RNA sequence: GUGAAAUGCGCAGAUACCGGGAGGAACGCCGAUGGCGAAGGCAGCCACCUGGUCCACCCGUGACGCUGAGGCGCGAAAGCGUGGGGAGCAAACCGGAUUAGAUACCCGGGUAGUCCACGCCCUAAACGAUGCGCGCUAGGUCUCUGGGUCUCCUGGGGGCCGAAGCU
């Protein structure tokens, strides 16, 4: 919420954008970022380079709150998933452990027209 | 690699409680492991699947393990 | 399914001789029994159509056996119908 | 009469006295529906996968009994009525299947 | 479900009556101090305060036991199910073993010979009444006290029923027949199950005459009056609402909530 | 959100994350070249009720068989009646985009419906586009399921390759 060294980062990989939410080890967010926050609009928010800058920026912001250690959690498939991850550990942030939690139904709700 | 059938000793596969036995079949993520790698035959593969499902319902077995470190 | 003993009760009864596990009369009664269990089952499971087909086939089979026993010996037939309170 | 293995999962975090009270209930119920008991394995507390009832653990009781099949349903209903009964699963017993002999 | 008629007369062609199949052969209500009287088309001044009423068909009033906590533990055998012209529901005359007798809204699924009882101890099943705190969440129920020891008054209409939604403090959330959600108190008794005669919503009165037997007088559209009698009273050739649709007294009648804002009762409801 | 966008949503605090709760629908992995059914069709798990079918033993009846106009029953989806249910999806409908136009393909919204009960409707690329029953005419391989001391033998299904032959 305000001051903790350990924590966790959340990758969210859409196909038209990528966001990242760093939170305390409880769940409550500290800060976040995304392709749009970075500067891009539309398709480019999907770009892997944007995703790179998102994780980077989200990291820098967390760095200030005293963040140093984070377990990464990813959901999505967008071209930027691993790039957010790669950009995370390379951000001097401690990547304790990357995890995949991308939801998927055991057959329930009918999808869109696609 | 290593067939799951031979990997274990003699065992009953209608037993929906010897989690230690069953747990070995249940993939890295709780997915009922493919027959083409459990070494099981048609009839046995079926009875297994049914008992696993039973266990999961009793809470003994998982429905989904998260993919760790990737 | 009907109790195995209850099946005997029928066979032992209708068999026109000991070990007659396959007479005409025997098959007939043996059907009539299974038919009426369906009659009631469907009497409550009205949605259960697939089983109803089965019943039609049974009722049908029971027909031939009588059609035959009727033609074969109208004496044994008269008694078997009258006994099973059958044909309405 | 038919053989059944009757599984029950109970609230883990509760005293042995009320836990005895919950068994007070199950024992009755069975008899109330003509359940001639057989060997029983009160495995007790256990660590189970998905946290049911918000709990990562639960007390297990595996009975076994011959009884009138036409009433196994009503019994299961009666069994589940309990709140501290987190789960019931009566099953038809079957001849075990030797695998990888 | 419902008895219908061959169209040997018009109106008879649509008219349908309820099959009183359930009503266990018992025309005469339990005279035993059970019926009273009624009548009265208007208020205590001579004035009419409810339009278009009066005509009915002379009914003794069946005395119903809406509290029922007055006989805790005492069980009773349902002697019969009777017709009650005073309600949408059917009543059930039950003989308490105590020797005493009483009426009760016959819940759907109740049948004669059945035993039944009230109290906290009572087994959860149709007919049995007991404090909500003891009713297993999720169970449907009817004849619900709004406040403890004040008498049942929720879900008494035919086929209506409330369902428990969960506990919370001394109160217990439940969905009313209206779909409304609200906390009712714990010590509020309530008899298990839904109310009887559910196919009641299907009867086709069939003719104006029948409405009269129910005591309903012909109701006259304000559009068909004069400016003096009603807002809509423009009358001047099957004309449209002068706007916007109003009551005979002039309050808008399409939308426009009437329930008081600051009612302290508000605190206990949820949508 | 897309080809890119726009409509839309969001400082009245949305998206992303966590906790508690409500409700409907559909059943991941097992799952397939698989299985069952007369067809339409049938997939989480449990119990009950029930149909068809296959193998063994050589036990029983003794041709009781086949087909079957009309009759009767079943009959995907959509659709209809009464009442209930309504999360997702979504004809119609509204808006955005594209275009010469776009009453469409794409996008943002969205109703009947899709779900349940009872009752109608009775159609289809209801397709193997191949009526049912029986007997007879090389084999090779693959698989599902029964019986038997069992690198195999013998029934019952599901595919492929192919004698003769047919076309
Ligand atoms: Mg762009
Ligand atoms: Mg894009
Ligand atoms: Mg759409
Ligand atoms: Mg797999
Ligand atoms: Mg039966
Ligand atoms: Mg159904
Ligand atoms: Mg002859
Ligand atoms: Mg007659
Ligand atoms: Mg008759
Ligand atoms: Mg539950
Ligand atoms: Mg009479
Ligand atoms: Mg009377
Ligand atoms: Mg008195
Ligand atoms: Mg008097
Ligand atoms: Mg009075
Ligand atoms: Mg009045
Ligand atoms: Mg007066
Ligand atoms: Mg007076
Ligand atoms: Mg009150
Ligand atoms: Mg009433
Ligand atoms: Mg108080
Ligand atoms: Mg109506
Ligand atoms: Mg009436
Ligand atoms: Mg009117
Ligand atoms: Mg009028
Ligand atoms: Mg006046
Ligand atoms: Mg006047
Ligand atoms: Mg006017
Ligand atoms: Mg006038
Ligand atoms: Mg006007
Ligand atoms: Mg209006
Ligand atoms: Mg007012
Ligand atoms: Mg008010
Ligand atoms: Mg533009
Ligand atoms: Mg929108
Ligand atoms: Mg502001
Ligand atoms: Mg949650
Ligand atoms: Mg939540
Ligand atoms: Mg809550
Ligand atoms: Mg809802
Ligand atoms: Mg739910
Ligand atoms: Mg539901
Ligand atoms: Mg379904
Ligand atoms: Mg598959
Ligand atoms: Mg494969
Ligand atoms: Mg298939
Ligand atoms: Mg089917
Ligand atoms: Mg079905
Ligand atoms: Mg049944
Ligand atoms: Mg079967
Ligand atoms: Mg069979
Ligand atoms: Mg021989
Ligand atoms: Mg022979
Ligand atoms: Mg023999
Ligand atoms: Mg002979
Ligand atoms: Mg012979
Ligand atoms: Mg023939
Ligand atoms: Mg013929
Ligand atoms: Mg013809
Ligand atoms: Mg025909
Ligand atoms: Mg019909
Ligand atoms: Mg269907
Ligand atoms: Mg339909
Ligand atoms: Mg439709
Ligand atoms: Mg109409
Ligand atoms: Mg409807
Ligand atoms: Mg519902
Ligand atoms: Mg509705
Ligand atoms: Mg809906
Ligand atoms: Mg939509
Ligand atoms: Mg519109
Ligand atoms: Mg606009
Ligand atoms: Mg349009
Ligand atoms: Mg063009
Ligand atoms: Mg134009
Ligand atoms: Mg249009
Ligand atoms: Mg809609
Ligand atoms: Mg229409
Ligand atoms: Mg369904
Ligand atoms: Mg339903
Ligand atoms: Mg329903
Ligand atoms: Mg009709
Ligand atoms: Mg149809
Ligand atoms: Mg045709
Ligand atoms: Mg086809
Ligand atoms: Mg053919
Ligand atoms: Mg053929
Ligand atoms: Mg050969
Ligand atoms: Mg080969
Ligand atoms: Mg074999
Ligand atoms: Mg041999
Ligand atoms: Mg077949
Ligand atoms: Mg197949
Ligand atoms: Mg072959
Ligand atoms: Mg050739």
């Amino acid at each position: 919420k305000r001051q903790v060294a350990s924590g966790r980062a959340y990758i969210h990989a859409s196909y038209n954008n990528t966001i990242v939410t760093i939170t305390d080890p409880d769940g409550n967010p500290i800060t976040w970022s995304s392709g749009g926050v970075i500067g891009y609009k539309g398709s480019r928010k999907g770009t892997p380079y944007a995703a790179q800058l998102a994780a980077l920026d989200a990291a820098k912001k967390a760095m200030a709150y005293g963040m140093q250690s984070v377990d990464v959690i990813v959901r999505g498939t967008g071209a930027g998933r691993e790039q957010a991850i790669r950009a995370l550990q390379a951000s001097g942030l401690q990547v304790k452990s990357i995890v995949d939690d991308t939801p998927v139904p055991h057959n329930g709700c009918r999808p869109k027209k696609k | 690699k290593a067939k799951v059938k031979a990997t274990l000793g003699e065992f009953d596969l209608r037993d929906y409680r010897n989690v230690e036995v069953l747990k070995r079949f249940l993939s890295e993520t709780g997915k009922i492991l493919p027959r083409r790698r459990t070494g099981l035959s048609a009839k046995e593969q079926r009875i297994l699947a049914k008992t696993i499902k039973r266990a999961r319902i009793l809470g003994l077995l998982p429905f989904t393990e998260k993919l760790v470190r990737k | 399914p009907i109790t195995k003993e209850e099946k005997q009760k029928v066979i032992q009864e209708f068999a026109r001789f000991p070990g007659d596990t396959g007479s005409t009369e025997v098959q007939v009664a043996l059907l009539t029994l299974r038919i009426n269990r369906l009659s009631e089952h469907l009497k409550v499971h009205k949605k259960d159509h697939h089983s109803h087909r089965g019943l039609l086939m049974m009722v049908g089979q029971r027909r031939r056996l009588l059609r035959y026993l009727q033609r074969e010996d109208p004496e044994r037939y008269r008694a078997l119908i009258e006994k099973l309170g059958i044909r309405g | 009469m038919r053989r059944y293995e009757v599984n029950i999962v109970l609230n883990p975090n509760l005293d042995q006295s009320q836990l005895a009270l919950e068994k007070e209930i199950i024992q009755r119920a069975l008899e109330n529906y003509g359940a001639r008991v057989e060997k029983v394995e009160e495995l007790g507390l256990r660590r189970l996968a998905y946290p049911i009832a918000k709990d990562p653990q639960g007390y297990f009781l595996w009975y076994q009994v011959e009884m009138p099949e036409d009433r196994v349903n009503d019994l299961a209903r009666e069994l589940r009525i309990r709140d501290n009964v987190r789960r019931v699963m009566v099953v038809k017993s079957q001849e075990p299947f030797l695998a990888n002999a | 479900a419902v008895k219908k008629f061959k169209p040997y007369t018009p109106s008879r062609r649509f008219m349908t009556v309820a099959d009183f199949s359930e009503i266990t052969k018992t025309e005469p209500e339990k005279s035993l101090v059970k019926p009273l009287k009624k009548t009265g088309g208007r208020n205590n001044q001579g004035r009419i305060t409810v339009r278009f009423r009066g005509g009915g068909h002379k009914r003794l009033y069946r005395i119903i036991d809406f509290k029922r906590w007055d006989k805790v533990g005492i069980p009773a055998k349902v002697a019969a199910i009777e017709y009650d012209p005073n309600r949408s529901a059917r009543i059930a005359l039950l003989h308490y073993v105590d020797g005493e007798k009483r009426y009760i809204i016959a819940p759907d699924g109740l049948q004669v010979g059945q035993q039944v009882v009230a109290g906290p101890d009572a087994p959860i099943q149709v007919g049995n009444a007991l404090p909500l705190r003891f009713i297993p969440v999720g169970t449907v129920v009817h004849a619900v006290e709004l406040e403890p020891k004040k008498g049942a008054k929720l879900a008494r209409a035919a086929g209506t029923s409330a369902q428990i939604q969960g506990r919370e403090g001394d109160y217990v959330i439940l969905r009313l027949p209206s779909g409304e959600l609200r906390k009712v108190h714990g010590e509020c008794y309530a008899t298990v199950g839904a109310v009887g005669n559910a196919d009641h919503k299907n009867i086709v009165l069939g003719k104006a005459g029948r409405s009269r037997w129910l005591g309903r007088r012909p109701h006259v559209r304000g559009a068909a009056m004069n400016p003096v009698d009603h807002p809509h009273g423009g009358g001047e050739g099957r004309a449209p609402r002068g706007r916007p649709p109003a009551s005979p007294w002039g309050w808008q009648t399409k939308g426009l909530k009437t329930r008081k804002r600051r009612k302290p009762s508000s605190r206990f409801i949820i949508a």
